[PDB]
DNA sequence: GGTCGTGACTGGGAAAACCCTGG
DNA sequence: CCAGGGTTTTCCCAGTCACGACC
């Protein structure tokens, strides 16, 4: 029948799916090599379980277009990158003119020729471009310069702004600002901004022009690591920009020739790099699966409309209250020290018995009742004559201690306002105020050596100081980032926030004021520290008349208000790995009640007639790390205790390694994810160490290094579980050029062990992983793609958020777009299986768990994002309806496997 | 919950609510049938009143406030009888059983009622005043006043509840939009003077016709009580309040013309004031002092004296009193003071009684310039000239924003 | 005669002008003096807003011995104004008829015995805060409760009035000493605001219980109304209230203790309201200027504000601007600039008048040339050019020089 | 690792002040 | 006794030091 085991009796991909994909041909593995690893399953103990059969599917998938799975991928990949192939190619053979001796004040575009004769054009029609825009901040959103060479001609594109002196127009942000650019292919550095400044990438419908950057060409070929860069800049140690911003308009007219000869310069000068470069950008990335789905991911697309408005200009207002209160909450714990100076009774206290208290001495018938009341008003006005004497400065505030005068305004200041209007949360009297506690001892703080805490214990230990001789209590020096050898600024730091999470800093008395600013500031902590990225976004509003018409003959469309677009500005080749990370929107963060405006995800909606497909990629690089394992120990599916706990696992169950993990260890889920991931990063033992060190500190240095061993010696074992993944990276990094598994595409020339020899092996290995992840992202935008151009079903695609991927559909082909992303997993999973050998696939790991169709943006349709800043939610405020989950039985028994409209 | 009550019996002996121990309790003070408040209780509603009123009809243009009679009379909560229609009936014993029955009939079906909801009044003007904008919308009538409701008693009785109510007749396609503004600055007014207005809260109810609007709350040591409601209402009550043509009921808005809608706020000052007298107090040695915010405590300067030349030390605390007096401030005349208390029990019972600063006159201040200052957030001492210490205090108050 | 065709143009002028509601057939004499007319407008409010904050201003602020205290709408039974009526009850009750004539008419009774009242004075309230008041000051007597608010009374329906009371606890020795002084101060007070300070009329007077008192009237073309009384009470009150230790309700002067006179003094304010607005109208010259010439510290709205010919944007951020700057220095505004269809000038001086707007403000391109606007006066009409920066000032130290004078 | 924020330590000509003094 | 000199004494603009968000 369809059900059908591997010799593991793990239930693998069904019959007729297995003879579809992978044509012809069953295997097994060899008697010697299937007994060895049985007798390696049986060490670990892991063998002998049972598993429950999982329906199969029986559908008749698509016909291939080739024989050979991969030679079919890489016919389409060709197919794709044809047209920006041969534009390539011209941009090779592209000639280039000199330089013209003029540069015309035209509106828009102007030509020069080999004489640098003034030509009006409007739009310049080059197949190839290589572009570089110039972006006066200093004139809100707008940029003003853009340069393109051209095979034909100089291109230069100027504002409107540039030529008018000044001049008033329209609120907001248009496209009407913005440069009108067969298929065309622009080149350039960090050509996201150049897509910003683009219109031809705003609309609904889509386009044909795709951008290259070379940045991320450049990151692909000769690029650094943190690290590494920073000790180059480091050891490298030992003007026009500045000025372009500070132009606002005049000034930018002012130096216009100098600018315009540098901006010739770096378009000549990364154009020859460029096309150095080229022939190493193609051998470099073999597959023109590459240069497909970097072009598909640099067209990421968001859509936005007046309610994202709102989540930009209601939570800075909401920020603005809570700041508010926080001051309150601060001045309040400063009035009730002053009751502590009555009788010395701050010379007892804990907390403020280190202040300037001392006071500051002071230097030097009707006519009845109306004579009454003017003889005494009288007697008043001539007491208040007396003031020939007292000194002309006051004196700010005497008596009071000291401090509090330091945190009070002078009484002269216009800027004064009641109460210790001056305290700030960052000042060294805030905490001493807060009275607070790190588990059961006062804080304490020295200028001489920073802060740390007082135990009454002198008459186990952290950075012991035997030099700080406060009487009776000894003196440890509070934990930071950066071990005992530095010193910590104020508490109310980054990286002490996940310690305010788990109660390490709680301040009891005053129960209600004083541990309340301590959750103002972990709420806040979000907004602050990215309320400048969210404000500095370029909305670009999208007029009606090019608007679809699917969103204008629908009733739905709010004619009031305009809708618009986001553009990610994310560099697609931005790591060592060429993974997407950009720290605004791809940061691995979700809405909570807790976070001010943390709903950033959830403003992105679809317009009416319109949906998004999400796809949560699960355990993708954990089965990637799994497979690699597999593939190195005997090449199938659950070749090692780790690979079958891959094929066999479930958190309901607590099969995983993270329940286990948890058990021996002791710390929480995401400390246990992340040790698990650093490990399949590859990390060292002394990474273990400082990894421990940064948890729970109920053990001690020597506690968690015995524990970190005994952890070592189980997954890895004598080098176990997973070793078999090191050593296939390790002969990856053994050879000249280091080809990855799953594509060969040689990451940058630093990481090369010509010049390393066996050193920096823990980035390798995350590389080897993160690119395959590269990979799977490409091959499902290609695959998306590929089916969009095969069964004529719309779409777009809206953005790759590291794991997860959402895509951009209309309402009517919406089940029918899942259905394509089913396929596109399981030929994933199987491209996968064909770049390591694998001659089969489980039934559970090809398929997803569900897939979700939405109108709204968020990780799950369970979740409406209900946040300080959002009070109501999408439900209540907006009215968003929820979205829907399907899985392969549900999108089959809605679509009955038909591939074409009904 | 002996903070609470060890709150109110200081709510009892500072003057702030009028009554004995017996009728402090909480559904007694809760439910509007208290037996009264103190003066100091009265000024802290006219402060209230007196914040509503900036904060809504001051600084808002469109807000043309207007005041309803204070009984809706017949045909149609409770009804009313005069006691001299009573008196004729039954000194009429020639009268039988079914006259007499007739006669309550008809009362029962001709008597008005103490009013409950103010929307009805701003429905009666709405006419009159939409000749007043000049068909300027969106616009509304606000009101202060006491309310009448009905007492759902355990153990008939009437409790008085002092509302603030504002009808915005407002455009029904931007209807939700002023919806989510009026929430919005309301809830800010509710926050605006409060220690900790975490404590205040807000939720949403969808009313049975589908109409959806906002309840607000206050987190008290004992549960959450309804203190603001707000009902978008729509048009069905005005088309109600004037069955026949659409002409008169009308507006312009922009250059369209569409008939009108309802919004409501319905504020319990009342409650609201026992909510800020509950922020107030927060519950080392403990110093029993109301932390009232610097611009609704009732009485802000306090004014004694001590002993020596009591003809000029009066005379002087005379003056300065007059002279605060006609700059708005309210002083407590405490300078009358003959029976000797000492200077801590004074400043305790001038520090229950939340009062902003107190100003000591000494004979120092008959001797050079000098005059004793303590404020109450710091409770320590301070001197001053008497010619610079009333700019002082205004500015503060001021400085309340 | 043509008297009172004047005053039902000025009762037209508050139905177009908003100070009283309702409607012509309304528009009866003795219906506006008893207090069944249907409620005065929002102009009205503002009026009766400012007469309240004038009587405040009087009496409790500049006292020390003077404290303010807020009766309830009701008294609760029961007791010895209508009857407070819970309907349900009184509704199912009449829904049987099985009971005989006697049995009606006994449970009649018993409902009425439990049934709270509406209040017609103010007075028991302060009564019944007496004992908590003596014990707040201390016994020095004299001292004062007052409130101003709503009551109700039957007419031959029922009519709300607000009233102002103010209850004197002093001694028997002090009594006439105490009242000529606040007989003095109130009918001082009464003559403070209106042109005519000789129309009203203050006279002695004794009940039958021989309590005396005085009474103040105003003269209505239809002839003298009531505006404010004043009366004592003596002694038995505060015994009927509580019955028992006198002592307990003594108090002292010097050294002596004794049961204090009752004082009260009881005014109308809605009445006193109609009497000024009668007075403010005058006819300057078939039809004369109307002007409605209310004192600067009783007027409902002080300034108005109108626009100019040229830019519409810049006129109104300017107009906007001084509207935003007289609410903070709080001074009562008009903004009225908002109308397209602009009448003639002298018809706009005219509308302003008849809103009884003290001054008329005008704004030009000359404003955004130097900051000059126009400015007309109310009684001589006479119009001027100030800078905007003194404009606030000077209607302040208006305001402020009126109240000292 | 390097860069631009915030807030503490301090410090030197100066504005007023005090003590003493010349005439 | 009235202005001026020697010494106090902070005072306030300004510099100088450290560490936490960012590149």
């Amino acid at each position: 029948g369809q059900l059908r085991h591997n010799p593991l009796d793990i239930q693998m991909l069904s019959r007729g799916l297995h003879e579809q994909i992978f044509g012809q041909g069953g295997e097994m593995p060899g008697e010697a090599a299937v007994r060895r690893s049985v007798e390696h399953l049986q060490k670990h103990g892991l063998w002998g379980q049972p598993a429950v059969p999982l329906p199969d599917v029986e559908l008749r998938l698509p016909p291939l277009y080739g024989d050979n799975l991969d030679q079919h991928f890489r016919l389409l990949a060709q197919k794709q990158s044809l047209p920006y192939l041969e534009a390539a190619n011209l941009l090779l053979q592209a000639q280039l003119p000199p330089k013209p001796p003029a540069w015309a004040w035209a509106e828009g575009w102007t030509r020069y020729g080999p004489e640098g004769e003034a030509v009006p054009v409007a739009i310049p029609e080059e197949r190839a471009l290589v572009f570089a825009v110039a972006v006066c901040l200093a004139e809100g959103t707008c940029p003003t310069l853009a340069v393109a060479i051209s095979p034909s001609a100089w291109y230069s594109w100027c504002s409107q702004r540039l030529v008018e002196e000044r001049y008033s127009w329209t609120s907001q942000l248009s496209p009407a600002d913005l440069i009108p650019l067969q298929e065309q292919l622009v080149v350039g550095h960090n050509v996201s901004f150049d897509r910003a400044h683009i219109r031809e990438q705003y609309l609904i419908q889509g386009s044909r022009m795709r951008f290259l950057d070379t940045m991320s060409m450049h990151m692909a070929i000769s690029g650094l690591s943190s690290f590494q860069r920073s000790l180059w800049i480091a050891a490298k140690q030992g003007e026009p920009r500045e000025l372009f911003v500070k132009g606002t308009m005049k000034d930018i007219r002012e130096n216009f020739q100098d600018l315009m000869q540098y901006c010739a310069q770096d378009v000549w000068a990364t154009h020859e790099v460029f096309q150095q470069q080229l022939p190493l950008f193609l051998e470099r990335c073999p597959h023109p699966v590459t240069l497909a789905g970097m072009l598909e991911m640099g067209v990421s697309y968001l859509p936005v409309n007046q309610n994202w408005e709102r989540y930009l200009a209601e939570a800075q207002g909401t920020y603005e209250e809570l700041q508010r209160e926080m001051k309150k909450s601060l001045m309040d714990l400063a009035n009730d020290a002053c009751q502590l100076l009555s009788g010395e009774r701050y010379k007892e206290d804990p907390w403020l018995w280190d202040l300037e208290w001392d006071l500051q001495e002071f230097k030097q018938s009707e006519e009845e009742e109306f004579q009454q009341d003017v003889m005494a008003r009288a007697c008043l006005q001539k007491l208040k004559g007396t003031t020939e004497l007292l000194p002309k400065r006051p004196q700010h505030l005497p008596g009071h201690p000291g401090w509090y005068r330091k945190l009070c305004p002078r009484l002269d200041d216009p800027a004064w306002t009641p109460g210790p209007s001056l305290l700030s949360l960052q000042m060294r009297v805030t905490p001493k105020l807060m009275a607070l506690t790190w588990d059961g001892f006062p804080l304490h703080y020295s200028e001489r050596h920073g802060w740390g805490y007082l135990v009454p214990g002198r008459r186990h230990g952290n950075g012991p100081y035997n030099d700080v001789d406060i009487p009776g209590c000894w003196f440890f020096k509070l934990p930071h980032k950066d071990g005992n050898s530095c010193n910590v600024g104020s508490p109310f730091a980054k990286d002490f926030l996940p310690k305010m999470e788990d109660g390490t800093l709680q301040a009891g008395p005053g129960g209600a004021s004083g541990p309340r600013a301590l959750e103002i500031n972990k709420m806040i902590s979000f907004w602050r520290n990215a309320h400048k990225r969210i404000s500095s976004q370029m909305v670009v509003w999208l007029p009606r008349s090019a608007l679809p018409r699917a969103v204008i003959r629908h009733p739905d469309y709010d004619e009031e208000g305009l809708y618009g677009a986001i553009l990610p500005q994310v560099v697609t080749a931005g790591t060592i790995t060429r993974r997407a990370v950009e720290p605004t929107w791809l940061t691995a963060s979700n809405a909570r009640p807790d976070r001010v405006g943390s709903e950033l995800k959830a403003m992105v909606q679809a317009p009416p007639g319109y949906t998004l497909v999400g796809a949560d990629v699960d355990s993708q690089e954990l089965w990637i790390a799994a497979v690699l394992g597999d593939a190195h120990f005997a090449g199938m599916h659950g070749c090692t205790a780790f690979g079958w706990m891959t094929l066999q696992g479930r958190k309901s169950r607590g099969t995983d390694l993270h329940s286990k993990t948890a058990t021996t260890v002791g710390i929480s889920r995401e400390h246990a994810k992340i040790f698990n991931y650093g490990r399949i990063y590859g990390a060292g033992q002394p990474f273990a160490e400082r990894l421990l060190m940064q948890f729970n500190h109920r053990l001690t240095q020597q506690e968690a290094a015995e524990k970190a061993q005994q952890m070592y010696a189980a997954t890895k074992g004598l080098r176990g579980t997973e070793s078999e993944m090191f050593n296939k990276l390790e002969s990856i990094a053994t050879s000249d050029i280091p080809r990855t598994p799953v594509l060969g595409c040689c990451i940058s020339r630093a990481l090369e062990p010509s010049a390393v020899q066996e050193e920096f092996m823990t980035s390798r290995v995350n590389w080897v992983v993160q690119s395959s992840a590269v990979d799977y992202l490409h091959l499902m935008l290609v695959a998306m793609k590929w089916l969009f151009e095969e069964f004529a079903i719309d779409g777009r695609f809206c953005i790759s958020i590291h794991d997860e991927v959402r895509y951009l559909v209309r309402e009517e082909d919406r089940y029918r777009a899942a259905l394509a992303l089913q396929i596109t997993n399981l030929l994933t999973r199987c491209m996968f299986a064909y770049k390591l050998g694998l001659n089969d696939l489980p039934q559970s790991v090809a398929f997803f768990s569900a897939v979700d169709i939405d109108r709204c943006l968020r990780k799950e349709v369970t979740m409406d994002c209900k946040t300080p800043s959002n009070p109501t939610g999408m439900e209540r405020r907006y009215g968003i309806p929820q979205g829907e989950a399907l899985d392969i039985y549900q999108i089959i028994e809605l679509t009955k496997g038909s591939l074409e409209k009904r | 919950g002996e903070g609470s009550e060890a709150l109110l019996e200081i709510c009892q002996r500072r003057h702030f609510l009028s009554g004995s121990k017996q009728q402090l309790s909480r559904d007694s003070l809760l439910s509007g049938c208290h037996p009264g408040f103190g003066p100091l209780g009265v000024e802290l509603r006219k402060n209230l009143a007196a914040e509503w009123w900036t904060s809504v009809v001051v600084f808002r243009e469109q807000v043309f406030p207007v005041d309803a009679l204070h009984h809706k009379p017949g045909p149609l909560a409770f009804r009313l009888v005069s006691a001299e229609t009573l008196r004729e009936i039954l000194q009429d014993k020639e009268l039988s059983k079914e006259q007499l029955v007739a006669f309550l009939e008809n009362v029962l079906k001709t008597s008005g009622k103490l009013r409950e909801n103010l929307l009805h009044g701003a429905l009666e003007h709405y006419v009159n005043c939409l000749d007043l904008v000049n068909k300027r919308l969106p616009y509304g009538l606000a009101q202060i006043g006491v309310c009448f409701h009905p007492v759902f008693d355990t153990k008939k009785s009437i409790g008085e509840k002092t509302e603030a109510s504002l009808v915005w007749f407002t455009p029904p396609r931007t209807s939700n939009q002023w919806l989510d503004f009026w929430l919005r600055h309301r809830l800010q007014w509710w926050r605006k003077f409060a220690m900790s207005p975490s404590n205040f809260s807000s939720s949403d109810c969808q009313d049975e016709e589908g109409r959806k609007g906002n309840k607000l709350y206050y987190n008290f040591p004992w549960g959450k009580e309804l203190i603001e409601t707000l009902w978008n209402l729509g048009d069905h009550e005005l088309l109600h309040m004037y069955p026949g043509n659409v002409s008169k009921l009308h507006g312009r808005d922009g250059r369209k013309n569409v008939v009108p809608c309802v919004l409501s706020v319905n504020g319990d000052l009342d409650r609201g004031m026992l909510a800020y007298l509950y922020d107030s107090f927060q519950l080392n040695l403990h110093r029993k002092v109301l932390k009232l915010h610097p611009c609704l405590a009732p009485i802000k300067v306090a004014l004694d004296v001590g002993r020596g030349p009591t003809l000029e030390l009066r005379q002087v605390c005379q003056g300065l009193f007059n002279e605060l007096l006609e700059n708005g401030i309210s002083v407590w005349p405490g300078y009358l003071e003959t029976m000797q208390s000492s200077l801590e029990q004074l400043y305790s019972k001038y520090d229950e009684m939340s009062i902003l600063f107190t100003v000591l006159v000494t004979e120092t201040t008959l001797e050079n310039g000098l005059i004793h200052l303590r404020s109450r957030d710091t409770t320590m001492k301070e001197m001053m000239h008497i010619s610079k210490l009333k700019d002082f205090l205004i500015k503060y108050i001021s400085s309340a924003k």
